């Protein structure tokens, strides 16, 4: 479960950066470390909760993104790298 | 050793010195440090380790880290008439390391 | 009826008939209760119905029954209790509560710790030593409720039991509180005819002296019943003998479904408040008749003050007047409580200032070791709330409670302060009230109360220059406020003056002191350290029963007998001497280390009274006044 | 590693290393329990040989009385005993100990801005009370599951411990061993008759340090210590020797302290102002989850029966000054707080190092 | 059945009830019987509480024993089971209740008119049912037996208002006095004061007395005993009793008409028709003389209900007699073992060790003691030297301490400004002059005294603190020592070693008699009319004549000017005075009593009642004594001008010095019990001001 | 436990079993012992029923009393 905010460079002036919550499945776990700008493709759907929210008084749901793909927008040297 | 107020879970934070093991720790504004951080730096350069006795946890953590520190001289300027120890609030043992 | 129950009852009958000490202990309890009842009938205290049983005598009598009590106490303790009750009722016919049992002796592998207690010791009789950390409020528990039916005018009752009051688990039958009889009439609760038994919960933690130095401590819960409540306070070191028992079902029912496990606690049978060094339990020693005759034989000698003083710390050379002052402090004077409520001190306070490495800390540690209720503090280590009192918050009631500092815990005892000159100013102001008014008045946010801090203060301090200078006046040497010096009855300046013959005496005394072996020890074998815990009831090495020098264990008994027995009173022959010396000291032209205020006068009285406790005399004579006067003069001049 | 534990390791044996945060108190689990019906009085025994379950009762009391299904009596005396009719007879039941441990990845290898992750572990029988918090352990165990009542089907993982290996063993009084084998006894006796024993023990003290032979002799004497005496009057004479080394910077006094810390069976190297998060002398703090006074730590107390190497001995707090004084002569630390009063052992030799003022030493 | 088995007890509640009725009718202490005059005053709505004396019951049993008739031990039965005997007495009192002589009116209480309407309504039910049953004429036929049977069927078929809903009185138990027990060879557990430790589970249900300090008093709140409901469907009033901390309200009507009918009415709460008790919860703590060695004091809960509310205040030494009763368990459910119960003391009687000055009344018995002390003469010197009889000397110090205890006249002007009448006294002196003993004596004599060490109380420990009361569930302000000493004396020992916060608080207290708090919790002012007695040392701890008196009295000029009298208590050595001091101290130590047998020192209770009667006075000043005071003030200011440059200055003369002279003169006139201030009072006031500073320093 | 208590009975089955064993091997009414011959016949599959005679046991008890 990974919390994603809007990148602070792209936010309009008076507005706070919105955040959503992204669920990473079996192969996508531990891919994106926090603090880096990433781009997620996924299904935008509603998280179901019991008795909705009593504080709001309105039938309001929360939203999640089930990640389909993760793309990042390394100190590994190959056989050519050591020769170089 | 810090307990999260919400998770109620005790976690052991080694600090920036233990976290920089086999690496480099970069301490900006080395002069206006506080006392506990000075003691942590002194131990991390003497023994290359940090010993903790907190919350039932008594252990030592390896802190083999290089340190690149930045400091401002006393009064905002270096005075070449005075030697180094009088321009910096750092004491002699930490300056010698 | 059970056959094995009756067999064990008969076996305990044989054990009680073999050893008559338990029989006449039962006799002594019953006659005490009977004479108290008869005194209440004609013109008070009631001893509990329980008997201390030695496990060693039982092991000598019957190995099987001893192992049965230790390993399976639920099957063996109730037959023994029924046997004791039958024995008590056998002799009570001529002159109702069932008799309980308590255990002393060697427990072997069952002498455990809150850390050492594991689940292999469950359903076993364990003796656990530790420190009391939490003590719940003593709460009455309803056993039998009595009710009245006004329509039919009859009294009913209902008995109530729980799993705690029994060692053997029975079927839990919850009988509800009857508000209506079988015929439908309303019942009125008859308080005063119902029976309530005091119940307490204490938490026993491992002692900080025997705990690992960095790990979190382990604790256990102990349940106490009516005769065993209020035998402990938090901070005591204790030994609790009881059955380690598990209760309920550890989540194995449907309703419980959690992993608290099975709840484990100790059904307390015996509580022994142990005396430990610098703790709140006072050391008490049983005075036999032979020891009383020995004490009275010492008291008749003319040289009595100089044997008990010189027998304090024979491994410290010199400092004889300090030994006299420490002995008089241990005696402690007589406290006067006037009819209008005003209060006069009895305690003697000693301050020692002087050169480093002059047996000051060793004398303080000696007073910590040999006094009944000495508590050790240092200068910077404890603070104003550390010595006096502090406020904390209760978890159950939610209201603030008090935590007692060094002065309150050492009430009717000695506070041994090291590095007295390194106190903070607020701590010094806290000390000012304790050393004179003998009380601690705390007025916190919502809490305003006065605690009794009747203490004798012995303190060690250093001069501000690190060394005492003869030419410089003592006002800058000690450099302490005159109120504090007036609080201290005797101020001793110890100087490390260098003399050849004196240094030779020092060297010979120390080198003969470093050549000692305890009896039963080999030449090269290192001495083993055993932690000193004593049960609280209620340079010559060869000192054995007053040859020339008094042993420390007999010095303790002499001090205890003198403090408990004799309360001397002044007479005119001592008063004349005290008045004349106080008038001379007030108007003398000689410079003195301490200022002479009115306190010094009462100091003389206390010192004289202290010497009268040394001689075991109900009267304070002229010789007591003179020895008080010339002990004061040496400290002043 | 702890971060590579995936769903492919579930209900499998995994070997994994880390450091221990906390060891819980010993809970009492039931191995053999005798039960009896409330009114039917049917006696039964449940034996349990599986204790790996957490947050759930894998073996519980029977929901109904077992007298009807067994048909044990030919007489067979509609009667129902009721739901959950069994009561545990505790004085005929057998129990074992169980412990919750908490394991973190080592803080040396953690992502810079991230929380170090941790797992709970359960151990039983002779696996309990084998490790103290703070030790570094590799542990073999079953990676298993419990449901805690954030996702429709999300389970909390845990480790059922099958074995614990301690990589390094801490030095303390309770962890010290006094048992000797006959070969080590023979080797030490053969060593003691060497006429150049003093020379070889002085040469073995810091062979990489040039000079300072008298200092090395002093260090050997400090390591041995003197005979302690307990006298009939109760006051004790100490045997530990406290040596101060003060001098110019760059004279290998800190290396001598480090070597003494390495060679001593019990030792701690601290500064005059303590450590980064370990105090000097003795600290008494409130307990985390029960708010009770206990000895938090401290160099002079953890190194009981050993050596405390105090570097930069001249810079020190006033608390530590008086506590160090009382620990150097009396070998005891007296704590008198608002709730706790004790005198605790500090039988420790002190080897201190100091650098004088104005840089180098002045002969004037 | 055997499921609720029965036991035989020696107590019988029929013959004891008959004994109760006979005691109520026939007791005469020696108009008519005592408890028929008391119930007559209750019925006339002139008395709200009935206090039953166990001394009276013991005396009653005594003349029954002297007459030879057999009487049960009612006193022991009360002392064991007082809770039942409360309603036994209430039933007996309601059995023989006198009719009210005075008719009800519009100046009468609402509860009283409700009770009158209930009694009249019950009478109307009885009369109407009698008329209906008689008009039915079932048998058409012994007139007296017919009337008796008709009365019995009417009283069993009607539903009346119960007696409990018709009491206008609260019934309490006064414990038997120890002296009356000594006369008549009775030994009672109720009379002896216990501590909280001594009150165990074997005293539950018994009438017992506890001695201690009150630490906490809750606000008076209405605790409902029975709830009244109205039903619009049937017109009945349904009452449900409450004997617990919580209750469930009733929804459907439980009256007979609604119980029989298919349609059920709805009950609505009627707070005027329901019964409430004034309820307070107090905390009592055992005195330091009762705490054993090395122990922390514990607390006990006192429940005050009915008339006895507001008779307990924090900081009171009190003997509270009440019924020791159990309550349902409060705490964690995991820690209980069986039927654990909390405990409380349902208060019946309150005895104050120190009687409040505002509670003083000029009763008959007080007058002969006061007149005896007046006719003994020299009451100023007699009360002065008897303040601390075992402290030698310091006659003028004790005189100004007596004036501190009495105080002057509080003055109000129609413009709204107030001048305080309290006197503030400072004792600054060398160590060992027994000024702490004087502070202890003064605020042990005073009924509302507080002893305070300078660093023992912090800033929050003197002014105020905001904290939650759970019984009334509201966030309340609790004051410090300056609130506990309101209308009393605050003893501030070690005055010179204090912080600036307490100095500023006391600085505002000694002039405006209020503390203003403007913090993150509260914005308020709180009354503190304390008279302040401070004890202090000089700058170096000892007075040295080299520097000026102002120099070694390290004390700011404003706070110095706030003190009316400051005593330099110098410890000057001499051959003669030290002899007499040593003789005094040694006599006190040997004989546990004062040396001088030429005077009888006055008992603290006697001094307290005399000081209260003196404080009732409000003396005034005539033109001649005003002129003398003005001339003295003028000469004092010129002297302070003249001595300002010199080293002998004690400060600079102040209008506060004028007001202090006026207040000391008014206190001295109060001690003489006069409505006028005389010339000799001002003479003594100026002499006291002069001897406070100049006389001992010049010598 | 108390749900199944115990009583003491005069019968003791161990010494009675020993007496039965001794009676089987030492009873001789007047080839060898009687019941040993019967058990030899049983073991040889010539006898199927063993009849324990109580007059024999009474005689055995009486001769042990003598
Ligand atoms: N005489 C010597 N023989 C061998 N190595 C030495 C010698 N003197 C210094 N060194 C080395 O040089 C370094 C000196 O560090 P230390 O002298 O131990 O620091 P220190 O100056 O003693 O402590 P300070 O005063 O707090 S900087 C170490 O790495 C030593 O191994
Ligand atoms: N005039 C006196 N008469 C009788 N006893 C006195 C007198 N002066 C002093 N004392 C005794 O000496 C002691 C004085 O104690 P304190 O009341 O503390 O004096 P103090 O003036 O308050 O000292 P401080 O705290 O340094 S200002 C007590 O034991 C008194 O009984
Ligand atoms: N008069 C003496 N007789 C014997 N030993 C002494 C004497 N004075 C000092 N010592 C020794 O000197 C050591 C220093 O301890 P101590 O003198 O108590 O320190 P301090 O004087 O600083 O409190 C002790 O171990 C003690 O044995
Ligand atoms: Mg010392
Ligand atoms: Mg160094
Ligand atoms: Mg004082
Ligand atoms: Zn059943
Ligand atoms: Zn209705």
């Amino acid at each position: 479960r990974v919390t994603l905010q809007e990148a602070p460079g792209t936010v309009p002036p008076g507005r706070l950066p919105r955040h959503r919550e992204v669920i990473l499945l079996a192969d996508l776990v531990d891919v994106s470390k926090p603090g880096e700008e990433v781009e997620v493709t996924g299904i935008y759907k509603n998280n179901y909760d019991g008795n909705l929210n009593a504080k709001n008084g309105f039938p309001v749901f929360a939203t999640i993104i089930e990640a389909n793909s993760i793309k990042r927008r390394v100190f590994s040297w190959t056989e050519e790298e050591e020769r170089e | 050793v810090r307990k999260d107020p919400i998770t109620k879970e005790w976690t052991l934070e080694g600090g920036a010195l233990v976290l920089a093991d086999k690496g480099v720790c970069l301490i900006d504004e080395f002069d206006k440090m506080n006392d506990q951080d000075r003691t942590s730096i002194h131990e991390a350069m003497e023994q290359q380790s940090i010993s903790i006795s907190k919350a039932g946890i008594v252990t030592t953590l390896q802190a083999r880290c290089s340190i690149i520190a930045a400091a401002n001289p006393n009064g905002g300027r270096y005075n070449s008439t005075l030697p180094l120890a009088q321009n910096v609030s750092l004491t002699e043992p930490i300056l010698s390391r | 009826p059970d056959a094995v129950f009756g067999d064990r009852v008969r076996r305990f009958q044989e054990f009680l008939d073999t050893f008559t000490s338990y029989r006449d202990s039962v006799r002594s309890i019953q006659v005490y209760n009977s004479n108290n009842a008869a005194n209440y009938n004609d013109d008070l205290n009631i001893l509990p119905h329980r008997i201390i049983i030695s496990l060693d005598d039982l092991r000598e009598f019957d190995r099987s029954f001893w192992s049965g009590i230790l390993v399976e106490p639920a099957y063996f303790i109730p037959p023994a209790e029924k046997a004791l009750t039958d024995l008590a009722d056998s002799m009570d016919d001529v002159p109702r509560h069932p008799w309980k049992l308590s255990f002393k002796g060697s427990f072997g592998a069952h002498a455990l710790s809150p850390r050492t207690l594991t689940a292999q010791h469950l359903n076993k009789l364990v003796s656990v030593e530790g420190i009391v950390t939490k003590t719940s409020l003593v709460r009455p528990k309803l056993i039998r409720s009595v009710h009245y039916a006004a329509k039919t005018g009859r009294f009913h009752y209902r008995d109530y039991t729980d799993a705690t009051t029994t060692l053997t688990t029975r079927i839990p039958t919850p009988a509800i509180y009857p508000t209506e009889d079988t015929e439908g009439n309303k019942l009125t609760t008859e308080y005063g005819y119902s029976t309530f038994i005091d119940h307490q919960r204490i938490t026993v933690q491992e002692m900080p002296e025997m705990a690992p130095a960095g790990q979190l401590p382990r604790s256990i819960d102990v349940i106490l019943d009516d005769d065993l409540v209020d035998k402990t306070k938090p901070g005591d070191r204790v030994n609790v003998v009881g059955v380690f028992k598990s209760l309920g079902a550890g989540g194995m029912n449907q309703s419980n479904s959690t992993l608290i496990g099975f709840k484990t606690l100790i059904l307390g049978n015996t509580v022994y408040p142990l005396h430990a060094r610098s703790t709140g339990v006072a050391a008490r020693q049983m005075l036999t008749d032979f020891d009383i005759r020995n004490i009275n034989k010492l008291s008749k000698k003319k040289d009595i003050f100089d044997i008990l003083s010189q027998s304090l710390a024979p491994s410290i050379y010199g400092h004889d007047h300090i030994k006299k002052a420490i002995l008089l402090m241990l005696m402690g004077g007589v406290e006067k409580n006037l009819e209008n409520g005003s209060h006069l001190r009895g305690d003697i306070n000693i301050l020692m200032v002087g050169d480093p490495s002059t047996a000051k800390s060793q004398l303080l540690r000696f007073v910590l070791n040999t006094a009944s209720l000495a508590i050790a503090t240092t200068g910077r280590g404890s603070s104003g709330v550390g010595l006096t009192a502090a406020v904390t918050t209760d978890r159950e009631t939610g209201e603030r409670r008090l935590e007692a500092g060094a002065m309150v815990l050492a009430d009717r005892g000695v506070v041994c302060i090291d590095e007295f000159d390194k106190m903070t100013d607020v701590d010094r102001v806290a000390i000012h009230e304790v050393m004179e008014q003998q009380t601690v008045t705390i007025a916190k946010a919502g809490i305003h109360t006065t605690l009794n801090a009747r203490c004798s203060v012995i303190a060690a301090a250093n001069p501000v220059f690190g060394q005492y200078d003869v030419n410089r006046d003592p006002h800058q040497n000690i450099a302490l406020p005159d109120s504090l010096l007036s609080r201290f009855d005797l101020l001793f300046v110890v100087t490390d003056d260098i003399n050849e013959i004196r240094d030779r005496s020092i060297s010979e005394h120390v080198l003969r002191t470093h050549r000692y072996l305890p009896p039963g020890y080999l030449e090269g074998e290192p001495v083993r350290e055993r932690l000193n815990l004593s049960l609280a009831v209620g340079g010559n090495y060869n000192g054995t029963e007053i040859p020339k020098l008094v042993t420390i264990p007999f010095l303790r008994k002499y001090v205890q007998y003198a403090k408990e027995r004799v309360i001397p009173q002044l007479t005119q022959e001592a008063i004349n001497v005290i008045v004349k010396n106080y008038t001379d000291l007030r108007n003398d032209d000689n410079t003195k280390k301490s200022p002479i205020t009115a306190r010094t006068l009462e100091t003389l009285i206390r010192l004289a009274t202290a010497h009268a406790k040394v001689r075991l005399s109900k009267t304070v004579n002229k010789v007591d006044a003179k020895v008080a006067a010339n002990l004061l003069r040496f400290a002043l001049l | 590693p702890l971060r590579d534990l995936d769903s492919e390791h579930v209900s499998k044996i995994v070997r994994l290393s880390g450091i221990i945060i906390s060891t819980s108190v010993l809970s009492s689990r039931a191995t053999y329990l005798s039960i009896m019906c409330r009114n039917c009085r049917h006696t039964t025994s449940i034996t349990i040989n599986n204790f790996n379950s957490i947050t759930g009762n894998t073996v519980s009391l029977p929901r109904s009385c077992l007298s009807t299904i067994e048909s044990e009596s030919s007489m067979a005396n509609k009667k129902n005993c009721g739901p959950d009719p069994y009561i545990i007879i505790h004085e005929s039941s057998k129990f074992i100990d169980q412990q919750f441990l908490k394991l973190q990845e080592i803080p040396e290898l953690v992502p810079v801005g991230e929380m170090p992750r941790n797992l709970t572990m359960t151990c039983d029988r002779y696996l309990t009370n084998k490790v103290i918090p703070g030790t570094r352990v590799t542990i073999v165990g079953i990676y298993s599951i419990y449901n805690s009542k954030s996702g429709v089907a999300i389970r909390t993982p845990y480790i059922k411990i099958l074995g614990i290996q301690s990589d390094v063993e801490t030095s303390s009084i309770w962890n010290s061993v006094t048992m000797f084998t006959e070969e080590e006894e023979e080797e030490f006796l053969q060593l003691s008759r060497n006429p150049k024993l003093y020379e070889i023990l002085t040469n073995s003290i810091a062979p990489s340090i040039f000079g300072n032979e008298d200092i090395k002799k002093a260090i050997v004497c400090l390591l041995m210590g003197g005979s302690k005496k307990i006298l009939p009057d109760g006051m004790r004479l100490r045997g530990d020797i406290n040596v101060l080394l003060l001098g110019d910077p760059g004279t290998a006094k800190s290396q001598l302290l480090k070597f003494v810390e390495k060679v001593s069976p019990i030792a701690v190297y601290t500064s005059g102002k303590g450590s980064s998060a370990a105090g000097l002398t003795a600290s008494v703090q409130r307990d985390p989850m029960t708010r009770e006074f206990y000895l938090e730590g401290g160099a002079m107390v953890l190194a009981d029966g050993g050596v405390v190497c105090i570097d930069e001995f001249d810079k020190m707090r006033d608390e530590d000054r008086v506590a160090i004084h009382e620990a150097m002569e009396q070998q005891t630390i007296s704590i008198a707080k608002a709730g706790i009063t004790t005198v605790l052992n500090s039988r420790t030799s002190v080897l201190a190092a100091a650098n004088p003022i104005y840089g180098r030493y002045d002969d004037l | 059945s055997a499921a609720l088995p029965s036991i035989q007890l020696p107590v019988d509640y029929n013959n004891l009830f008959n004994e109760i009725t006979d005691f109520l009718v026939t007791f005469k202490q020696d108009k008519g019987p005592k408890y028929m005059a008391m119930l007559q005053k209750v019925a006339n709505r002139e008395l709200n509480s009935v206090i039953i004396d166990l001394d009276d019951i013991l005396q009653y049993q005594n003349e029954k024993f002297l007459q030879g008739t057999q009487a049960d031990d009612l006193v022991s039965a009360i002392q064991q089971n007082a809770n039942h005997f409360t309603e036994l007495f209430c039933r007996a009192i309601d059995n023989n209740m006198p009719l009210p002589t005075k008719e009800i009116d519009y100046k009468d209480d609402v509860l009283d008119v409700i009770l009158n309407q209930r009694r009249l309504r019950n009478e109307r039910m009885l009369s109407d049912r009698t008329n209906e049953i008689r008009s039915e004429n079932l048998m058409d036929t012994p007139p007296s037996s017919m009337n008796d049977a008709l009365r019995e069927v009417v009283e069993d078929e009607t539903e009346l208002f119960p007696p409990n809903l018709t009491r206008r009185y609260f019934l309490y138990f006064k414990p038997l006095s120890q002296n009356c027990a000594r006369r008549y060879r009775k030994k009672a557990i109720s009379s002896k004061p216990l501590s909280v430790r001594q009150i165990k589970g074997d005293f539950l249900g018994q009438l017992i007395t506890v001695r201690g300090i009150i630490t906490r008093v809750s606000d008076v709140k209405p605790a409902v005993e029975v709830i009244a409901y109205t039903c619009d469907q049937c017109g009945y009033e349904v009452f449900q009793e409450v004997n617990s901390r919580t209750f469930t309200p009733l929804s459907e009507c439980t009256s007979e008409e609604c119980s029989q009918n298919q349609t059920k009415g709805q009950l609505f709460m009627s707070t005027r028709a329901s019964k409430f008790s004034a309820f307070q919860e107090c905390k009592i703590q055992e005195l330091s003389q009762q705490v054993p060695v090395g122990h922390i004091p514990r607390s006990l809960n006192i429940h005050v209900n009915g008339t006895l509310v507001r008779s307990l205040s924090p900081g009171d030494i009190v003997d509270v007699t009440g019924i020791f009763l159990p309550a349902p368990y409060t705490g964690f459910k995991a820690l209980k073992a069986g039927l654990l119960t909390e405990t409380y003391l349902e208060a019946q009687f309150v005895r104050q060790h120190k009687k409040k000055f505002a509670s003083f009344s000029l009763t008959s018995d007080v007058e002969e003691r006061v007149m005896e002390l007046i006719t003994s003469g020299d009451v100023y010197n007699r009360l002065a030297k008897s303040i601390a009889p075992e402290i030698y000397g310091n006659l003028d110090v004790k005189k100004a301490l007596l004036l501190l205890l009495v105080g002057g006249v509080d003055k109000r002007v129609g413009d709204g400004m107030k001048i305080r009448g309290d006197i503030n006294v400072c004792l600054m002196g060398d160590p060992g002059v027994a000024k702490s003993q004087l502070l202890k004596a003064i605020c042990k004599i005073s009924p509302r005294g507080v002893y305070t060490t300078g660093k023992g109380s912090s800033g929050v420990g003197l002014t105020a603190a905001v904290m939650k009361d759970p019984v009334t569930d509201e966030m309340i302000l609790e004051g410090g020592a300056l609130v506990l000493a309101d209308n009393g004396i605050c003893c501030i020992d070690e005055f010179d070693k204090m912080d600036e916060s307490d100095r500023t608080a006391i600085h505002e207290v000694m002039e405006q008699q209020t503390i203003s708090i403007s913090k993150a919790g509260i914005n308020t002012t709180l009354n503190a009319r304390t008279s302040i007695l401070a004890a202090a040392n000089p700058l170096y701890g000892r007075y040295n004549p080299r520097l000026s008196p102002l120099d070694n009295i390290n004390l700011p000029a404003a706070l110095l000017s706030r003190f009316d009298i400051l005593f330099l208590m110098l410890d000057i050595p001499s051959r003669d005075d030290d002899e007499k001091l040593a003789e005094h101290v040694t006599y006190v130590h040997m004989h546990n009593k004062q040396p001088d047998l030429d005077f009888t020192p006055v008992e603290p209770s006697k001094m307290r009642e005399y000081i209260a009667y003196a404080k009732t006075k409000r003396p005034v000043m005539s033109e001649a004594v005003n002129d003398y005071v003005v001339q003295a003030y003028i000469r004092l200011r010129q002297d302070s001008k003249r001595e300002m440059d010199s080293k002998f200055s004690f400060g600079q003369a102040t209008p506060r010095t004028l007001l202090g002279i006026i207040r000391l003169s008014q206190a001295l006139a109060k001690l003489r019990l006069a409505d006028m201030v005389d010339i000799d009072d001002v003479e003594e006031a100026l002499r006291l001001v002069r001897v406070s500073k100049e006389s001992l320093y010049q010598e």
